[PDB]
């Protein structure tokens, strides 16, 4: 029922330290604010508001950080572990779990403090500020499969055709079957309903000699952005990541990974900046994606 | 919902006069026809009234065992048997009309009519 | 744009049926959501150690046809295993698998319009350490408009419409009136009744339009703890009549539950 | 009798959703200031006052934002759609009634916080700050229609005419009628009294090629601005809305729309502020306006 | 369920006590609170008890034209204020609280008190 | 109009028992409080009574110079000093309160308490 805390040291890593910052012996209390500033440049021409650009600023989070060792040796012990454990990382990951929500955020040590004013076994009363990365995330896992129908083939597929009003028949073996589905490619689209802060995905290039990437479709249908390559060689896999802090286009061909930034069609990558819509696949037979889902509240 | 008030006029005290009353529609069940007396000058109150649904009676105290309601078949009219008249009696005699039985409110009435002057001389 | 299926194509091009547009179309017919499923076990399942094989069962689920035959889920021990027919269009050599789930992971995905793998619970099968101790299907949900029937059988029960109103009818009396398929109408007294004649209408709220009956209705009550009792008129005008013998300044309980119809035959 | 706060998330909109923030789950308390600042750019010359021009400045309101819910769910759940819903439009509309008065301003959300400090059933406590676009305006509907006065016609029409000292007559259905009115084309004017933050028009051209639509004129009957078009066809109405916010100049024929701005005349579109005066119509028969009245304070 | 107990003490014969006892919620309808008392090492009897849903209260014979018992309005509050005290009186009056009326059976009782103790000398 | 009674009990031959009266409400002119006394065997009297506007009291002869009737200044509360009890004056007496004066029928008395018993010892 009640609220759960945790410091991942590498949310989805095989070497993933946690912390449980609620029941553990390092424990959080009292986040200064987990809500948010707006701005929307508003001026006023005598009471008349003139509205700008609207940004949103996520403030920095201190804790009370308390520690609950059964003795000074455990007590000194549990802070140098915490605290370096958050420090060996670029970034360290807040979980935030409710009856409602578990949600992530992307955190850097802002300041700790460290003090002598004990509690019974010289427990630790201190100070813990985190700036904020990526406030409020969930990760998302969609795969996108370029899927062919089958062709329409009379005395096989179900149709009404031949001699007026049409037929089909059951013939064993034979019969009837299914030719494809009608949009057989939604199968390979992203339909794009939500805020996204980046994505990171797996893409299987189809055609040789011919470039491959994705590309996104705004409501009306029209594309406003695309990350496409043309590579020398044929690469197994390209995977790719929107993150602005480990932003990666590297193409892999058996173990060997190569940057292929210098390769992308740089005017086709208008921005990094997802709108609702759809991507469509380019060349590609399958594309994995791991979607870092947005709230900017919660 | 309109309302003829045939019958009425002139008469000495301690003796009899009639009263008549036909409403052209009934507005539902709990049918109550009768009469509200106004003596002089003061608030309007009713005195008579008959409940068709129920064949059941209601007179004022004042006017016990002096005045008697009867009903015409099932032609919706009302009769008034005003026996040993009395000089307080001189009144202006309205026919009403409702459903939902009896009341003392004048509103609650789906039908009013113009008001008979009753005279008891001296 | 329109897509048509169920007409002829002359050059037999025009109108293909796609697995989805059938998949639509049977869904419609039958009034089903991902949520739900058609199912019929043709012939018994059979349960052997922890494991329940489908021998000849079919199912629809999202519209989609499919037969089980001699088909075995292996379950989880001392558990209530929630079985799932699951859905993936991708895997076009084998789109249907079959999974023993610990909670009802149902996730109403549309494979017919959007991508994504539909998981449907269709049986809940409860074992103790070596087998089956139990097996309780999922319920099979039809979601319809109007029906138009001629006889029903109901082994259930039907929840119908119920709207409740208190009405203070005026001296001391309190009517608490219960509506339901906006017809049956159960009344109960509560309050004293005080200062009311036969036959004068009650001094207080009339009884609003939706609880208001075709022809008057006589209600029965009671006075707590006499051997006494009243009657109240309600009128088709919403007014109240009062039917019991005349009661003074001092209030007498007023207590019952009569019934009335609202509507008459139409 | 008890003031009433409700937050729109689309006033006179067909997707509004209403939150009543005075008896709902989500409560608004203490307003931090309903009221106003003002200048007249006051300098003085030892001691003596020598004044500007005079500008209003609407405060921010800052409001103590209390959840009901019977639950720690259901308050979280409660504090997330109320946020989310502010945050998913341009700007949100705060209605303040009181028997006196039903007014509303256009709100941009300027921060809230979010923390755990919990009362009873983990209730909220928190502050919701708003920037000021447009302060306590209502809407107004005028229509004005060009109306022509007849003709006086002697022996028809009610004037004390002939030989001295004049006169009419009653004549059996030609007697006397009245010619017009005295200043009838104040039927097709609006006589600006009052300040406003905008408006809205549904315009109706009469003739074809000659500019069509509205002109303001000051106190002392000099036009200083006009919104005006040259279409090529007569459009069936024209729809203006003047909001610095959302302006939109819209022409219809038929079913089709036409953006005007091509069209518009640039050199007489010199403002937007409205002073008081007169508005007189240009080329239309008839026009429809929905005002957005403004008054700094209520 | 839970009671709140007051009053008791000792007074003279022919003198006057009250008692307070406030239940914590309502079991349900026909919400009766009343004492019970256990005279002179004898099998317990219901005294007084008061009917809230229906206001009707009811005395045992030994009790009744002294005894009075009263309700404190909304709150879920009983008193008991007795005149004409007498020394066969002298017991430990025990507030009960029930949803179904009166009843002699104190298993029927939902809510049961501690005890407050009554004192009267010859 | 709602009246808070305080005070009573029994007394030994006569004397100083406390005895309060408070009206929630005035119901206008001629304003009066006082006490009613029920007689077995006997009719309900009016034994003392105040007359706010006016500063008169009123004492039954059976009562006169042993029975004293005091308000509070500011509050609009009625206090009885009763001495001198004589086992006559045994009886609950029932605060009552009005508008227009003093008057020996209790359904004319606006204010109508719960009593208190005033029993005299000999």
């Amino acid at each position: 029922g009640v609220r759960q805390y945790k410091i991942h040291t590498n949310l989805d890593g095989t070497d993933d330290k946690v912390w449980d910052v609620t029941n553990g012996k390092v424990r959080f209390y009292q986040p200064s604010n987990l809500g948010l500033q707006s701005t929307n440049n508003i001026w006023q021409s005598n009471g008349i508001g003139v509205m700008g650009t609207r940004s949103i600023t996520q403030p920095q989070i201190e804790f009370k950080l308390e520690t609950f060792g059964e003795s000074l040796e455990e007590n000194y012990q549990l802070m140098k572990d915490f605290v370096n454990d958050i420090l060996s990382k670029k970034f360290v990951t807040l979980e935030y779990q409710t009856e409602i929500f578990q949600v992530y955020a992307d955190l850097a040590l802002a300041d700790v403090t460290k003090t002598e004013g004990y509690g019974k076994n010289g427990t630790f009363s201190e100070k813990i500020t985190f700036d904020i990365i990526t406030k409020w995330y969930t990760y998302e896992n969609l795969t996108f499969d370029k899927i062919q129908n089958g062709k329409v083939i009379a005395g096989m597929s179900k149709i009404y055709g031949g001699t007026a009003p049409g037929n089909y028949k059951y013939i064993k073996g034979t019969s009837y079957t299914y030719y494809g589905e009608s949009d057989i490619d939604r199968l390979s689209r992203w339909d794009i309903k939500e805020e996204i802060f980046s994505f990171m995905g797996i893409l299987y290039p189809k055609l040789p000699k011919t470039p491959a990437g994705v590309r996104f479709l705004d409501d009306i249908g029209n594309e406003y952005t695309a990350i496409v390559f043309k590579t020398e060689q044929v690469q197994d896999y390209i995977l790719i990541n929107t993150d602005v802090n480990d932003e990666t286009y590297q193409g892999w061909k058996g173990t060997t990974a190569l940057n292929l930034f210098p390769v992308m069609d740089f005017e086709r990558y208008r921005t990094r900046i997802i709108e609702k819509g759809q991507m469509e696949l380019i060349n590609l037979s399958k594309a994995e994606f791991k979607i870092k889902r947005k709230a900017d509240f919660v | 919902v309109q309302l003829q008030e045939s019958g009425g006029g002139l008469v000495q005290a301690g003796g009899s006069l009639r009263l008549s009353c036909t409403a052209s529609r009934r507005t539902g069940s709990n049918w109550c026809m009768g009469w509200f007396r106004q003596l002089a000058g003061k608030e309007p109150e009713l005195v008579v009234a008959l409940n068709f649904d129920y064949d059941m009676t209601y007179y004022a105290d004042s006017v016990k065992g002096r005045f008697t309601v009867s009903r015409d078949s099932g032609k919706n009219t009302v009769y008034l048997q005003m026996n040993s008249l009395k000089p307080e009696d001189t009144a202006i005699y309205y026919c009403a009309a409702r459903s939902g039985g009896f009341s003392s409110n004048r509103e609650l009435y789906d039908g009013w009519g113009q008001g008979t002057q009753v005279t008891v001389s001296s | 744009t329109i897509k048509n299926f169920t007409f002829f194509s002359p050059n037999s091009t025009e109108f293909p049926v796609g697995s989805n547009n059938d998949g639509k179309l049977y869904m419609m017919l039958t009034g089903m959501d991902y949520r739900t499923i058609r199912r019929k076990d043709w012939s018994s399942p059979l349960n052997t150690a922890l494991n329940v094989q489908y021998t000849n069962t079919s199912i629809i689920a999202g519209g989609r046809y499919f037969e089980l035959l001699n088909e075995t889920v292996a379950l989880k021990g001392d558990s209530v295993n929630y079985i799932h027919a699951n859905i993936d269009l991708t895997q076009t050599a084998n789109p249907v698998s079959l999974s023993a789930e610990t909670a009802n992971n149902s996730n109403g995905v549309d494979i017919n319009n959007g991508s994504g793998v539909l998981k449907v619970c269709f049986d809940i099968v409860t074992t103790s350490g070596t087998g089956v101790t139990s097996t309780k299907p999922i319920v099979q949900t039809s979601t319809l408009d109007s029906i138009s029937v001629n006889d029903m059988t109901v082994s259930g029960s039907i929840d119908v419409p119920v709207q409740t109103l208190t009405v203070e009818a005026g001296n001391g009396l309190q009517l608490q009136l219960t509506k339901k398929n906006n017809d049956l109408v159960i009344v109960r007294f509560f309050g004293s009744v005080s200062n009311i004649q036969k036959g004068w209408n009650m001094s207080g709220t009339w009884v609003d339009r939706p609880f208001r009956p075709a022809a008057v209705q006589s209600l029965v009550g009671h006075f707590a703890g006499r051997d006494t009792s009243f009657h109240i008129d309600i009128n088709p005008n919403g007014s109240i009549t009062w039917w019991g013998a005349n009661i003074d300044k001092t209030p007498i309980a007023t207590r019952g539950n009569g019934s009335y119809f609202i509507k008459s035959a139409w």
